[PDB]
């Protein structure tokens, strides 16, 4: 159950509340694990961490003892070159059309010869669920179309990790369907190894090895998806099926009005 | 990696992205001397399908001779998951 | 009694911010460009020099039009109409040909330098280039760099010569003077090596403290679309500010 | 069952596909209805004709009669001020904080007096969930925390209709549970109007009165969710569980390999 | 053909657009404002005007302290040094107080006011703005306009009156030129009425026509953040064409 | 909309914005002669309650003396929707 990421203890204040505080993860390679959780969490701002960008304040971020921000900018555009991310609202290289943008990380990173650089050129596009719109300008498309043309430039290069970031916020029951399909069959095929963060219970616990849910600043519970729904703490119930109990900020002024003055 | 001989052209054991480009034109130059081609590729022996085992199999027919005159195994069963995550038919040679 | 301390300690972050930019600036420079570097370099030049080509003919034309106009007129009436050729030529070229070239290019090229890496900022087009893996300032900075060097040079010189070209047409086609006394009221005052080549020197200190201000203020800015414009004033406050306060050193080493 | 919006037949066509032919729709007055379906249709490109923005090619659009681009821009502006409208991914005031956002439309349409105009400033943020989290800059701030400020300015002024767009995009399954019932809790209780579009068919079934799954140009599936899925089309079938059988642009090209050159 | 006839439906469309921009114009100054709508103009002056002050001065003590410094030790070989004051007085005034004070206000606030309007159309903050019902017509452009309108004669005797105190801190303090008559040479050839107050109707014409293309290139633009870098330049190369193209029908009324 | 006399003030129909202000300053000036307030205000005849039917009542109350000496009755069965919507508990005179 070797892993690639070693999460040892984390402390971290962006925004001066409380996050992340000693909490340590392993991601074991070859599984599908989901990061879910309330919105008491960063968003993707662990996957930044594992990115690199934000720093770990007390934390120690271990990639096969080959320590982030301990490394090389040399190496680390070298560790970047492992991970394919697409993002949030998914970020596409604005004017370059469809064609240009899934094919950007092709051509920055070509090591066989012209035609073999063409070859998988013209062989991803097929390769995706895609190949018929390859010259539109990313101006015409919606959150259904963002995170798929996003998609598709995330798998470009095999990875030896690869993240996803919400890509079930836009998309039809039909085509989530074929998604959580085209997530997964890459996975048995390629041994490959997934990051998601999401919040759709249903569809992840049936895609999952090992989620983690994270309240505000801890594990609220870990596992395989058959332990973790029969191991429920007073968190988790209220997770899942989504019974209206918890101590979330529902109203955030619990003073009187009575003698509350109104400005 | 390597295409050996006995007439046999064979994709055994990666394609990496490295390499394919001088196994492809010296694979090519046994594929002019297999005339009428009955020569068989067996790609189970493959093992890292990627796309990249798309590729430089059939860039030798491209200009190669009659399209299903050279011959295909099988799939190292995880390239056919790849066959309907492109939703296709049958392609190559099933043997 | 805040606000004092507020407005205080504001050059702090702004001379820590300065002292970045000049640790950003080594960087750049201090590696060898790879292959696909002069493709897009190329393609900058066709961005900011073949561009702005179309602007300084214009205000070109323009000065010398009004800089013989009008003091020839005060000058006629003693003896001299001869001299016109001299206070053309030397007041564009050691004098403002290396100011008013760089304010019309920080005009528009030191903006587009900006507001396209305040572009990638926004929407995250910087970190998911990260994300995938380049390096901007090996992607993205230095061939916009290395073009704005080249092309400011190779345009003050182009914007001088129809400067005096200009003014050659308000003066022999409407003013009616003597063209033999107009060149060679020039070539005896006007030496190359001096005037000519120190217009130069002169045009490439006031080309990299003018682009390689826009480059950075549009890296380190914060993505908000208000704070783009406040980060773009910075890129002309400092530039305009360091243009002509170079000038005053250029002018007093060369001669003076 | 007296209307407020009357779409008569229309035809559009700004992507130059098949957008909405001879299409026409109603929407009670009291009744919360969801614009839903697959990726098909423009992205709120209905609700961009609602507004107004978007013209009407062959359209005809009747609010009561009045006709939106026949009417003059003085009552336009007198026309949208009647609707709330959260956007897609909700376009917020950024300069301003979150104490300005939503008080943004208050202060643009005050009639009372200035204590009154106070009165109303304090009153509504403990009226949405809020009253706790004024002076933060739109800076810090997720999916999940965008739609949240987003409505409250979008419920500011009391409606006689309201629009929503894709709020259950960034939430948690507990949140989202108090969001489904703070849409409907002020539906009952104020007798306004609402349009919802967004494909989430569990809670959107449960919250609706008329449904409208468009699939290119036209109706797919109209009424109440009774006889909606008590009457499935052949369309409507595969799109309440997602069944993997659908005429959708799986892959775009089905052209061949072997005979197909890689540039 | 091909690439000709494609560059005339250009130059077709953007005639065409102009004509709007015509359209726009008149829509905005024909009503009348509200309450709320001086204490956005207040705070325009504050965003436009006060953060620009800071540029004209120092680029204002630059040129009087080259003009003066240059042409003098030409002029002294004959009889004159009293006609410094002049020189620098009636070239200022009339002529580049005019021009020069609108391309560096151009380049600050002429983007300034585009990349703010193109703030609000890239995350739909234009149309958020008309969905929830105002007018930014009336709203985000009004005070931008009248501010834009205002502040530029505000600042361009601003500039010449440190321009012409920046001349006379070189001829004083280091020429040793006498006060009395460098003060006299003024008084007796700069007229107020013809000099001073068409210096100002010069400059309302550049203020308006800077600052009405660089609010319109702002607000019709496409969110692309790549051209929102290409309509940059059309503020900047259409003022500065129209800047420079309207003096020369501004000098003709004026004088000659 | 209008509050009438018999020691009662009684909100009745509708609060609607272009209103209460004069219904404020006036209906203030019955509760000067009101001592000990003693007077119901029946919010059941409110019917159209807003948030702005939160306003002006309790704005009488910033310029009263006494916190719960001024008594109301009870929602009109719409209202109590925003109190759990605001997650109230007991605020006003629940009669
Ligand atoms: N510049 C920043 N970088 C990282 N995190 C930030 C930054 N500014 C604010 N934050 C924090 O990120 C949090 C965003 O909320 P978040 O937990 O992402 O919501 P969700 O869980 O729904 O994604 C805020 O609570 C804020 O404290
Ligand atoms: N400027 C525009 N205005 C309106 N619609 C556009 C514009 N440009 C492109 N479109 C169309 O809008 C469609 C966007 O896809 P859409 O149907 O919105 O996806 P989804 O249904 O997932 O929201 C595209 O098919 C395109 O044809
Ligand atoms: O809007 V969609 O996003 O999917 O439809
Ligand atoms: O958690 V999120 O809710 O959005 O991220």
């Amino acid at each position: 159950t070797q892993s690639l990421i070693e999460v040892k203890n984390l402390s971290f204040n962006r925004g001066e509340r409380v996050i992340y505080d000693n909490i340590s993860l392993n991601i074991r390679r070859g599984q599908i694990t989901a990061i879910m959780g309330p919105s008491g969490t960063g968003k993707t701002t662990l996957l930044r961490l594992i990115g690199g960008q934000l720093v770990p304040d007390q934390g120690e971020v271990l990639l096969d003892g080959k320590d982030i921000a301990q490394m090389s900018r040399q190496e680390l555009f070298a560790a970047r070159a492992r991970m394919g991310m697409l993002f949030q609202s998914g970020a596409l290289f604005t004017d370059m059309s469809v064609y240009e943008n899934v094919a950007f990380p092709i051509r920055a990173h070509t090591k066989l010869s012209e035609n073999l650089i063409a070859e998988l050129v013209a062989l991803k596009l097929e390769s995706v669920g895609l190949r018929g719109t390859e010259q539109l300008m990313p101006t015409e498309l919606s959150g259904g179309m963002n995170r798929r043309v996003a998609l598709a430039r995330a798998i470009a290069l095999d990875p030896d990790l690869i993240m996803y970031d919400e890509p079930f916020a836009g998309q039809d029951p039909i085509v989530k369907g074929v998604l959580t399909r085209l997530i997964r069959s890459l996975r048995e095929a390629l041994d490959l190894t997934t990051i998601i963060v999401s919040h759709d219970v249903p569809e992840t616990l049936s895609i999952a090895d090992y989620i983690y849910v994270v309240a505000e600043g801890k594990i609220q519970g870990e596992g395989t998806p058959e332990e973790l729904q029969a191991y429920a703490s007073p968190f988790v119930k209220q997770f899942l099926t989504g019974s209206a109990e918890g101590p979330v900020e529902y109203q955030f002024s619990h003073q009187a009005y009575l003698d509350n003055e109104v400005r | 990696v390597v295409q050996y001989l006995n007439q046999e052209l064979v994709v055994s054991g990666k394609i990496d992205f490295e390499n394919a480009e001088q196994q492809y034109q010296a694979g090519l130059a046994i594929i002019k001397k297999q005339t009428s081609f009955p020569l068989i590729v067996d790609l189970k022996q493959l093992e890292h399908g990627n796309t990249l085992a798309l590729a430089v199999l059939v860039q030798w027919l491209r200009q190669t001779p009659q399209k299903s005159g050279l011959h295909f195994k099988n799939v190292p069963e995880k390239m056919l998951k790849i066959i309907q995550a492109c939703h296709l038919q049958e392609d190559l040679h099933l043997v | 009694m805040n606000t004092i301390a507020w407005l205080g300690r504001l050059v702090i972050e702004r001379i820590r911010g300065i002292g970045v930019a000049a640790l950003m600036l080594l960087q750049i420079i201090f590696s060898l460009p790879s292959a696909g570097g002069f493709g897009r370099f190329v393609y900058q030049m066709h961005r900011v020099g073949v561009m702005s080509l179309l602007i300084i003919t214009v205000s070109g034309l323009f000065i010398g039009l009004v800089l013989g106009l009008q003091g020839y007129s005060i000058l006629v009436n003693v003896g001299s109409e001869s001299m016109l050729g001299t206070m053309v030529s030397l007041t564009l070229l050691r004098e403002l040909a290396p100011v008013v070239a760089a304010l019309l290019f920080a005009g528009r090229a030191g903006s587009a330098l900006t507001a396209e890496i305040g572009s990638m900022k926004q929407s995250e087009q910087l970190a998911s280039m990260e994300m995938i893996g380049v390096d901007p300032l090996k992607q993205i900075v230095s061939p916009r760099l290395w073009a704005g060097i080249v092309s400011l040079p190779m345009l003050t010189v182009i914007f001088a010569a129809i400067g005096i070209v200009g003014g050659k047409l308000v003066g022999v086609d409407f003013l009616g003077v003597d063209e033999g006394s107009f060149w060679s009221g020039m070539q005896n005052n006007v030496q190359f090596g001096h005037d000519v080549v120190n217009g130069i020197i002169k045009s490439i200190v006031f080309a990299l403290l003018c682009t390689w201000i826009a480059v950075f203020q549009g890296y380190a800015c914060d993505p908000t679309p208000e704070g783009i414009a406040t980060a773009m004033t910075r890129t002309v406050v400092y530039s305009s500010l360091c243009v002509l306060g170079f000038d005053f050193v250029l002018t007093a080493v060369m001669f003076g």
